């Protein structure tokens, strides 16, 4: 059924989420790059979790190069002039990219609570043994979970009442049965894999790393218990948004409700939201580095 | 390419490198603690219970970590010369004996000593394990002496728990860092291996503190 | 009646001080400034050797210019193919404090000395396939600085004990002990004829020795610091000494005084290691900063920076052959730079 | 040190039989160690090799599969066992230790032997046999190959053996060039790519024998045939 | 007392050394320099043909 | 983004509109 079709982004909220989206960009990308620039100083210092910041600050700048731009960009034209393998591609790497971020945060909680748990191996400054299985097999899984994103997407022109569109669009008939599996509860697996997965495990990881750990010395056992598991919040708080507009957009979307056209406008002003909040998830573990650690402190000030 | 000789002394090397990682693993699972302090400032009763011309290394196991220890202060040699040799220790065992502090300048000279290697620029990070000898002794020469004598700005009551504690803060107060830098203090309590677990569990306390500074953490 | 000794004492060196003056005519940066120099030096890592897990506190190449032993303070050195970077042996050590490391220039042995006040010798040509200890010369009484080897069967060392000592080493004893200095002798150089030595001790004093009779023929002053380190020129007639005041002077063994210091204010840190060239144009300099210079024998300026090491060298040689030299640093890392 | 091998005996055709050989006086676990096969009239010829720790095995092509060989570094003990013997296996067969690092001496000591009775590699060719020497003469022996055995390295791996009548062979240079350790001065090598020489200087008594030349630039390890002296 | 002996004796030893112009000595290290200047592969670089590594 | 078919003139449009997602 036809509504009035209000279904449309507020000029103000371009004008908000322009300049919020640039900001956070242009802290996101300084931020992993000095971080960067860091690791590849920290010789003397060089760790598992030496790596495994590199790797996840690498991800993470991926992540908000190919995320901001583009999305910015739905603002202004809302066209999508880009070309067919783009639109095809980028969501592939947009979710490696996510990919590869939770599996990191999940491999940085697990070295963080073996370090407290496992003083028996007490030292040791190099590459560690099985850290290069690991961080092989994160980037592995990641494309392996997400090439169902690099098959799907396509351009298709349909001819609006006034216009002539350009979805990228999962499309929702084509070839492989499979494919039409996958994109059939797509957002739950979405979310179960990406949100609840390392919300869990991070958190479990570090409540066991609480426990184990706990004058100045009991001081700084609850100092990192409290700061694991702000941590952990941060992430659960910052990644909450995209994950519910999805869930939302999937079983609360009606087929004969009059209120689908408010519900779908404010859904994509959720959506705009949550992948906001996303990109300041990303930004936060520099954050969190540089609050805690008086070594990373002095490397920033320097 | 390679010729055959050449193939083979290659895969020699390659013998030799794991070797060298093997014993290299073992030997990081093992602590060591640069043993020092004034003369008969209960060094010669530590080591007695720490173990069952240049260096005079003790070596022990305990629980685990197989703690390894080098009396260097026993020998009379130079001050700071070799003393980058033992860069990277995991912690420093000063024993300062509370029965010199009426001898003749002893007390002086040990905390002189301890100002000096507690600022050092080697050992910023590496803690240091205090160790009060002879306390029952030190009861009684202060109840046979007075306060006073010891430290002229300073007045007090002369009791054996204000006394130990004025000393214990006036050690910890000479160091010039607090956050990375670690004073951990004791009184040798009797001759039991009490001593040995507390430097066990000061040792373990540094172990952490360190791997999470590693990890980015603390 | 002391004091008439110090007053001669006094006296004498006073005289000495005078015609060193009056033989001192001019200086060696008047003249240096005629020729030109050589402009820009590059030292491009060829070979790092990754083996050790601990600071590296010493090595030494051989006289073939390919093998170099390197011992660290992890209890084992190792030698090293320099062109291939092979482990050729790894011999563990009975103290893994070892503060040096000696190669026979014939190669068929290697010293190894440290805190243990004995430099063991090392038999590598052995019957049996496995290095074993030849012998170990006990009997100095304070750490070892570093060992040095005229032949086979002599060896001339440098300890804490305020002397240096000439061994034998079919024998086990001392035959030559070598005394005078003050302080504790840090370094020993070799000259190339090898019949005389230069030690380095903390007196900031520098003074060779006739290896032949036993006694020193002169002594040379005007260190501010400890001598760290000390090398030969390689025509054998002068040596240019290592402070922690960062200036690496230059002596003169014929004309018994100091030619022209190498002070740089960029620099304030200490000398760990000195060096020459195979022409002695440029001698080379470990610096406490991390990283490595090559100053100008003859102009004193810097003629470049080696910079590849994360940490202190703690020591550096040239080979022989004059084409490569290794520095190595507390980063475990033995680095070739052509 | 000495290496002594044990476990030869007549078998009958397509049998089986495992040598062992028992090594002792030198680090055994730092010393490859190699099988070679001496027939009862013929010259040298190469069985089998394994590495330090048992990291690398060759075999030559005719003992491929058939033969096969192990090490037990804790005891001491070499093995070579075999099956299904051929009538061309009847040899004496020797141990050899050999250490591959920068200046080292491989094939430098060679077992005794145990005798055994059953009832496009580099060919290294002799164009002698048998010359005839007194003592007090300069002899020149030469040697040649199918391909050059020079390096790109500068090594020209080239070695000599000494097989004195009634006893295993000996190294006398290695790399054409380099003498052995314990022999006489008297003796000297050089050439170059397919074309090496031994030179013998005042020859005297117990250097009357056999000589093989033997290259190890690749495996297989062809031997030559041998010159023998005769006085 | 004997110390001061010993140490007065040495530095009058040292003190009869025939020692040479401080000009001569210069002259010498520069001429050496030089005359060896040609075949050094730091101070002049070598080609890669006599390199090693 | 999702749809069930191409005819609904709503879906589409909101997939339009639309983060890539």
């Amino acid at each position: 059924p036809p509504c009035q079709g209000p279904i449309e982004i507020k000029e103000t909220f371009k004008y908000i989420n322009t300049v919020v989206s640039c900001l956070v960009f242009v802290l996101g990308i300084i931020g992993n790059s000095t971080l960067l620039y860091i690791i590849y100083k920290n010789k003397c210092m060089r760790n598992g979790p030496n790596i495994l910041i590199a790797s996840l600050a690498l991800g993470d700048l991926l992540h908000i190069v190919i995320d901001i731009p583009i999305n910015v960009y739905k603002l202004l034209a809302e066209d999508w002039p880009f070309g067919a393998e783009m639109c095809k591609l980028v969501p592939f790497i947009q979710k490696a990219s996510v990919g590869i971020t939770v599996l990191s945060l999940c491999a940085l909680s697990i070295d963080r609570y073996r370090a407290v748990a496992s003083w028996s191996r007490i030292k040791g400054i190099g590459v560690p043994k099985w850290t290069a299985v690991e961080i092989v097999l994160i980037w592995v899984v990641s494309v392996v979970l997400a090439v169902p994103e690099a098959i799907g997407f396509d351009i298709i022109t349909m001819d609006y009442k006034g216009s002539y569109l350009r979805i990228c669009l999962l499309h929702p008939v084509q070839k492989t049965a499979f494919m039409q599996f996958y994109k059939t509860a797509k957002d739950w697996w979405l979310f179960s894999f990406y949100f609840c997965l390392p919300l869990a495990i991070t958190a479990f990881f570090y409540t066991l790393m609480t426990c184990e750990m706990l004058n100045d010395h009991l001081k700084q056992r609850r100092e990192v218990a409290k700061t694991v598991f702000c941590l952990v919040l941060v992430f659960a708080l910052c990644w909450l948004p995209l994950h519910l507009s999805r869930i939302l957009k999937l079983t609360l979307y009606n087929q004969n409700d009059p209120n689908r056209c408010e519900l779908l406008s404010f859904l994509l002003v959720l959506d705009y939201i949550g992948i906001n909040m996303a990109s300041l998830n990303s930004c936060i573990n520099p954050i969190a580095l540089y609050l805690v650690s008086k070594r990373f402190k002095n490397a920033f000030k320097s | 390419t390679l010729s055959a000789e050449d193939k083979a002394a290659v895969e020699r090397s390659k013998m030799i490198d794991r070797n060298l990682r093997e014993d290299g693993e073992k030997a990081a699972r093992e602590v060591k603690l640069l043993l020092l302090g004034a003369g008969e400032s209960g060094k010669n009763t530590i080591v007695k219970q720490m173990k069952i011309t240049g260096i005079v290394e003790t070596h022990f196991t305990f629980k685990d970590l197989h703690f390894k220890m080098f009396d260097v202060g026993a020998q009379r040699s130079e001050r700071k010369k070799w003393i980058h040799c033992f860069e990277g220790v995991t912690a420093i065992i000063f024993c300062v004996a509370l029965s010199d502090y009426d001898l003749v300048n002893r007390m002086h000279a040990s905390m002189k000593l301890f100002d000096s290697i507690c600022n050092n620029k080697w050992f910023t990070d590496t803690s240091i394990i205090l160790f009060l000898n002879k306390k029952d002794l030190f009861e009684e020469k202060i109840k046979k002496s007075p306060l006073t004598i010891c430290y002229p700005e300073y007045a007090g009551s002369n009791t054996y728990e204000e006394a130990a504690a004025y000393i214990q803060c006036q050690f910890e107060d000479l160091n010039k860092r607090k956050d990375t830098k670690e004073i951990y203090t004791h009184f040798t309590c009797s001759t039991d291996t009490k001593n040995v677990q507390f430097v066990f569990d000061a040792v373990t306390d540094v172990i952490i503190k360190n791997n999470l500074k590693d990890c980015g953490l603390f | 009646e002391l004091d008439q000794l110090r007053q001669e004492a006094e006296q004498l060196k006073n005289q000495i001080r005078d015609a060193r003056k009056a033989c001192a005519d001019a200086t060696l940066s008047q003249i240096t400034n005629n020729i030109d120099p050589v402009g820009r030096i590059q030292m491009r890592t060829r070979r790092t050797l990754r083996g050790h897990l601990a600071k590296i506190y010493a090595m030494h190449w051989g006289t073939d210019s390919r093998l170099l032993v390197s011992a660290s303070q992890d209890g084992k050195l190792i030698i090293w193919d320099s062109y291939t970077t092979n482990k050729v042996h790894a011999i563990p050590l009975r103290s893994s404090w070892v503060m040096t490391c000696a190669y026979a220039p014939s190669g068929n042995y290697v010293a190894c000395g440290g805190l243990d006040n004995i430099c063991s010798i090392y038999n590598l040509k052995t019957r049996e396939g496995n290095v074993r200890v030849s012998r170990e010369l006990a009997g100095h009484t304070g750490y070892l600085s570093c060992c040095r080897f005229l032949d086979d069967n002599q060896i001339v060392t440098s300890s804490g004990d305020t002397t240096c000592a000439l061994w034998d080493i079919e024998t086990g004893q001392q035959t030559t002990t070598f005394t005078g200095h003050t302080g504790d002798v840090m370094s020993l150089s070799l000259a190339p004829d090898t019949r005389l030595f230069v030690s380095g001790a903390c007196d900031a004093s520098a003074k060779l020795w006739d290896v032949r009779e036993g006694m020193c023929r002169q002594t040379f002053t005007g260190h501010e610091s400890d001598i760290n380190a000390i090398c030969f020129f390689p025509n054998g007639n002068a040596f240019a000494t290592g402070s922690d005041d960062a200036t690496c002077r230059l002596f003169d063994l014929r004309a018994d005084q100091e030619l022209m210091t190498y002070s740089h204010d960029n620099i304030i840190c200490g000398i760990t290691s000195v060096s020459f060239s195979k022409s002695g144009r440029l001698l080379l300099a470990g610096y406490d900063d991390f990283n490595c210079n090559v100053w100008d024998a003859l102009k004193a300026d810097r003629a470049g920076v080696l910079a590849g090491h994360d940490n202190r060298v703690s020591c550096l040689g040239v080979t022989d052959d004059g084409m490569a030299v290794a520095t190595g640093s507390w980063d475990s890392f033995l680095k070739i730079w052509n | 040190v000495q290496l002594v091998e044990s476990g030869g005996g007549l078998v009958q055709p397509g049998g089986s039989r495992k040598l062992s050989c028992s090594a002792s006086g030198f680090a055994f676990s730092s010393f490859g160690m190699h099988w070679v096969r001496q027939a009862p009239e013929k010259g040298l010829e190469w069985v089998a090799y394994i590495s330090s720790g048992s990291g690398t095995i060759y075999y030559a092509d005719t003992v491929k599969g058939r033969f096969t060989i192990s090490r037990d570094d804790p005891k001491n003990t070499l093995f070579l066992q075999m099956t299904s013997l051929r009538s061309e296996d009847t040899a004496m067969y020797y141990c050899v230790r050999s250490i591959y690092y920068y200046g080292s001496s491989p094939f430098d000591f060679w077992g005794q032997g145990t005798t055994l009775t059953v009832s496009s590699d580099i060919v290294m060719t002799q164009a002698t046999s048998s010359v005839p020497v007194t003592p007090g003469e300069s002899v020149s022996i030469s040697c040649r190959s199918s391909k050059s055995l020079l390096h790109s390295n500068g090594n020209t791996y080239l070695y000599w053996f000494l097989q004195r009548p009634g006893q295993s062979p000996q190294l006398l240079i290695y790399r054409m060039s380099n003498l052995a350790s314990g022999v006489p001065d008297r003796f000297s090598g050089s050439g170059s790519g397919t074309a090496f020489t031994l030179t013998i200087s005042r020859l005297e008594a117990e250097d009357v024998g056999v000589y093989y030349c033997m290259q190890h630039l690749e495996y297989p390890l062809t031997f030559g045939a041998g010159t023998k002296l005769e006085l | 007392i004997a110390q001061a002996r010993k140490l007065v004796e040495q530095l009058k030893m040292e003190a009869n050394i025939d020692r040479i112009k401080v000009s001569k000595a210069a002259a010498d290290l520069m001429a050496y320099c030089e005359a060896h200047a040609k075949e050094d592969p730091l101070l002049t670089p070598v080609p890669a043909s006599e390199n090693p590594f | 983004c999702s749809c069930s078919s191409l005819m609904d003139k709503e879906c589409v449009y909101f997939c339009h509109l639309d983060i890539i997602w």
